């Protein structure tokens, strides 16, 4: 039960965890990177009841 | 019956637009909170040396 | 190390803050690798070769134990009674090596955790013991303290980051998928005593922030250095399904 | 030269005029009503330059 | 099945099953299947790291009485959860039963 | 019309490995075609 | 031609013409064509209430 103002729909974003790894001496972190996944959840407002 | 000439803010109208969607011009807004993955608890921390 | 890179242009277009949550996930990702490594080291003791089972010949054996064939035991309450009856033998197998009573824990999947709950329900059990039905929690079955962990059969970290289901390229502490004993295919639980696994820590855990101007991105990295090894194999143990007849 | 913050794109609604009419006594405004057309012009920002 | 999860490796609805309803007609037999499957529902919901507590179970009043009949002295070996004096269930498993 | 995000800013960074200093200026803007009726052109005949 | 206006009957870009370039040749005669065409350009823009 969250509240918004002046919106046709409400968007909720999600975040999707990550995994660790070993860095040998002399290895760059840029060479091993995965990123964290993103996507959205939509709750569109109905008509006037 | 139905009102005549009612103001329709959502309808796209336009010269070339379809205007079939009654909520076209309205835009969605950010929801209240961002959804985050559930926290994972560590169990072995106090169970060994 | 676990790191994340945030581009400035994508941060500007974003309508919410992600930096605060990212440090929580990268820090938690490091902690999850420690649990995977410790439990895999515990399963490593049970997987010790026949030549090197013991610390010194005559001290104690890792012990394997068996619950059932996993085909006849598919029913939930039937599986629960098998585990409860076999946790008694696990208590005895640990005692035969003079392992002290108390400080004994049993690591099991939540699926088997609910199997024990079904075994002690009013429909199955003639009288009330152990579990609390209102909270769905089973309490201290025998000397072992029952602990449910979703992340069993998950090893430590390795070189590179697997996608979702992929395997790490070189994983230091790994849970055997098709190993000889207590592998991933037929595992029910791991029972152990306080002095069965050890971890050695350097540098503790640190969180670092950097600015990459050439890429116009910010960077956050979390890191530690620890070592996990199996000591005192006589305290180790397992519960596995019976190998299918072939 | 408009300015926005935290947005993929910007929306500018436009409005489409109206016509006045004489209301003789004993008449209803609801019977004579056309409404005013709305349409949308949205322009999106490019990447970082 | 393609879009059941938010992101891959986060969790699934776990629709579960209780029986064919051809033989689950009598309420006392249906109630045991419901109570039995709430134990798996506790495990399946935990496998996704969903926090314990703040859990609830929405069901029709008919199934509510089925759970009551399954824990009657005729069916259950010992007293747990429900109280026959008021016919009200008391937090079966982690979930809270709501009619 | 021009929609500006972050306006225009410039930052200075130290490149120790190259013993150099880097100065970069940047902006994020979008340009659009609202209000066509006020637009126009003159073209040569083909 | 179907999307040029914001709303039907609100105004058009008014492309206009200059009348080739080969015949114009000297720049002085080019100014006459451009300025004479700016007569319509101002008139067309005013007709849209700009």
């Amino acid at each position: 039960q969250r509240q918004i103002s002046s919106g046709k729909s409400a968007q909720f974003p999600v975040i999707g965890r990550t995994k660790a790894a070993y860095l040998q001496p002399g290895e760059s972190l840029d060479d091993k990177r995965k990123d964290i996944k993103h996507t959205e959840k939509t709750i569109n407002i109905d008509g006037l009841l | 019956a139905n009102m005549q000439g009612g103001q329709r803010l959502g309808t796209n109208q336009g010269k070339g637009q379809s205007a079939a969607d009654k909520l076209a011009l309205f835009l969605k807004v950010f929801g209240g909170e961002v959804l985050t993955a559930f926290a994972r608890t560590s169990v072995t921390t106090n169970r060994h040396m | 190390t676990a790191d994340v890179l945030i581009y400035d242009i994508e941060d500007a277009m974003n309508h919410y803050d992600v930096r605060s949550e990212y440090t929580s996930q990268i820090g938690e990702s490091l902690a999850m690798a420690a649990d995977g490594a410790v439990l895999a080291e515990l399963a490593g003791l049970v997987n010790l070769a026949d030549s090197v089972n013991e610390n010194i010949a005559g001290l104690g054996k890792p012990s394997l134990l068996e619950v059932g064939l996993k085909a006849d035991l598919t029913d939930p309450v039937k599986l629960g009674q098998a585990v409860i009856a076999q946790l008694t033998i696990a208590r005895a197998a640990l005692t035969k090596n003079y392992v002290p009573a108390n400080d004994r824990t049993f690591y099991t999947t939540p699926d088997v955790y609910s199997a024990i709950l079904a075994a002690l329900m009013p429909n199955a059990a003639n009288y009330a013991a152990l579990i609390d039905p209102e909270r769905g929690s089973i309490r201290n079955v025998m000397g072992f303290e029952v602990v449910e962990v979703p992340h069993l059969t998950a090893g430590g970290a390795g070189d590179d980051r697997p996608d979702e289901g992929a395997e790490a390229t070189n994983q230091k502490h790994a849970f055997p998928a098709a190993g000889g004993k207590v592998n991933k295919e037929n595992v029910v639980g791991l029972f152990q005593h306080r002095s069965a696994v050890g971890t050695v820590k350097l540098k503790d855990l640190a969180l670092e922030r950097a600015r990459r101007t050439e890429y116009q991105a910010d960077q956050i990295v979390a890191k530690y250095a620890m070592g996990h090894g199996g000591l005192r194999p006589e305290s180790a143990g397992a519960l596995v399904f019976t190998a299918a007849s072939a």
